[PDB]
Formats: structure tokens, C-alpha cells, sequence
């Protein structure tokens, strides 16, 4: 399953935002989207 | 007699978030689409039926103007047949769309030093939106094996994310205001006519 790695990527996205890495957070968001489309 | 109030849409001070996109019904007025086309510097102005000039000879029952803010690199998803985070979970055009999609860079209004958090998008959804469907729900999203019970936690996510627009972003990650014009033709007397109709 992808549960642990999905959580870690989610957590980096949220941390990158809080630290003002607003554009890096959006790059991680895109990955979350593509990752979750896969079986 | 009345000129269509496109200004209320295109020149609004604040735009909607894409997940909760705004729709304005335009009716009972005269529309000059060539003047609209020339009214500002647009980064996108793509019509899928006929051109602005040709629109000016046409009458419609109503015109719908949908508006919202997305990233510059997401404007390509506001088009028939596209998939992606925005097309799938936020705003979906039908395969047979024949209206216009208009967009312009709004970094000067919709970005903030330290991040603008006013604009959000949906990152998680169990299924893709149907064309012109609008989902404003905020249920915690179950990404894993266990139910969330309305509580954020492990693999249990709030479904919306902030864009966090900052003016220093690269242009693909800068905010863009988008207006989608839909041209409705019912079996009905027209109420929105182009400037050179008849
Ligand atoms: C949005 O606002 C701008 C600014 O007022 C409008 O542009 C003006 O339009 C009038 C009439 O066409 C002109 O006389 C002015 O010279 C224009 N000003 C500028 C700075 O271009 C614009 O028309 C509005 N957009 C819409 C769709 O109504």
C-alpha cells in the first residue's frame, strides 16, 4: 500500500507551505494528484 | 437596449476560488464581443465555436459567465477533453463545449508577500466532476484503508488546499483570473444579441 509514503508527502506539502515555500508546496500537490490516480 | 454588464464579471475586485467557482447569468442585453476581446491584455482568449467577430452576429437565450482563479499552468485544463487536478476535481468543461475561455495574469491582485491564502482548490475527490458540476463540500477525505469519521489524521485529509500565491512565484505558478463564457441556445426567444445581429 501507499499509506506511509502518501502521508509523508502530504506532510511535506503542508510543511513547505507553513515555511512559505509556496511554489514548492504546489509541486508536491501535483505529485499527490498524479500518485493517487495510480492503481 | 441594455449593454451586457461584462464589467461586473471581468472587473470584479475579488474572484471566486475554483472549487467554488462563480456563475453569472447574463440576459436581456446587447453584447459587443469584439469590444470585450479588445478590452484588456489577455493571455488566453480561445473560442471553441466561432470567433468574437462572428459572435457579434449571433443571438442567444442566455450567456453564462463562470469565473475563478487558478495557476497559470492550469489554464490549459480549462478546455474540452482535458484531465488534471483542476479538470477532474474543480471545474470540468464538456467534450462538446463551444464557448470561450478567457484568462489573464493576476499576480498584481491575487498574490501576497508571505502567501495569499484566499484562493483554494480541491486536491482529493472519490470521482471526477461531471461537466459544469460544482462541489463545495468539505468532508475529510479517506485516502487509506480506515474511515476518517470526520477527523483529520493519518490518510484522512481536508480536501481543499490553499494556492498560497506569492508574487515571487514563477509565472506558471502565479494566479490567473479565468472567465468561461457559455452560449445557451434554447428553443426560445433570444435575450442576448450580438452588436451586429440582424
Ligand atoms: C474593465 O475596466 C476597464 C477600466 O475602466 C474598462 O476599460 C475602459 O473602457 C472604456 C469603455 O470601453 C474606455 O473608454 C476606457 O478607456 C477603458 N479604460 C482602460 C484603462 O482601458 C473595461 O472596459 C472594463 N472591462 C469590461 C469587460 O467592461
Amino acid at each position: 500500500d501507499k499509506e506511509w509514503i502518501l502521508q509523508k508527502i502530504y506532510e511535506i506539502m503542508r510543511r513547505l507551505d507553513e515555511e512559505g515555500h509556496g511554489e514548492a508546496s504546489l509541486r508536491v500537490s501535483d505529485l499527490i494528484y498524479e500518485f493517487m490516480k495510480r492503481d | 437596449t441594455n449593454l451586457c454588464p461584462f464589467g461586473e464579471v471581468f472587473n470584479a475586485t475579488r474572484f471566486a476560488s475554483v472549487y467554488a467557482w462563480n456563475r453569472k447569468r447574463i440576459s436581456n442585453c446587447v453584447a459587443d464581443y469584439s469590444v470585450l476581446y479588445n478590452s484588456a491584455s489577455f493571455s488566453t482568449f480561445k473560442c471553441y465555436g466561432v470567433s468574437p467577430t462572428k459572435l457579434n452576429d449571433l443571438c442567444f437565450t442566455n450567456v453564462y459567465a463562470d469565473s475563478f482563479v487558478i495557476r497559470g499552468d492550469e489554464v490549459r485544463q480549462i478546455a474540452p477533453g482535458q484531465t488534471g487536478k483542476i479538470a477532474d476535481y474543480n471545474y470540468k468543461l464538456p467534450d462538446d463545449f463551444t464557448g470561450c475561455v478567457i484568462a489573464w495574469n493576476s499576480n498584481n491582485l491575487d498574490s501576497k508577500v508571505g502567501g495569499n491564502y484566499n484562493y483554494r482548490y480541491r486536491l482529493f475527490r472519490k470521482s471526477n466532476l461531471k461537466p459544469f458540476e460544482r462541489d463545495i463540500s468539505t468532508e475529510i477525505y479517506q485516502a487509506g484503508s480506515k474511515p476518517c469519521n470526520g477527523v483529520e489524521g493519518f490518510n484522512c485529509y481536508f480536501p481543499l488546499q490553499s494556492y498560497g500565491f506569492q508574487p515571487t512565484n514563477g509565472v506558471g505558478y502565479q494566479p490567473y483570473r479565468v472567465v468561461v463564457l457559455s452560449f445557451e441556445l434554447l428553443h426560445a426567444p433570444a435575450t442576448v444579441c450580438g452588436s451586429n445581429s440582424e
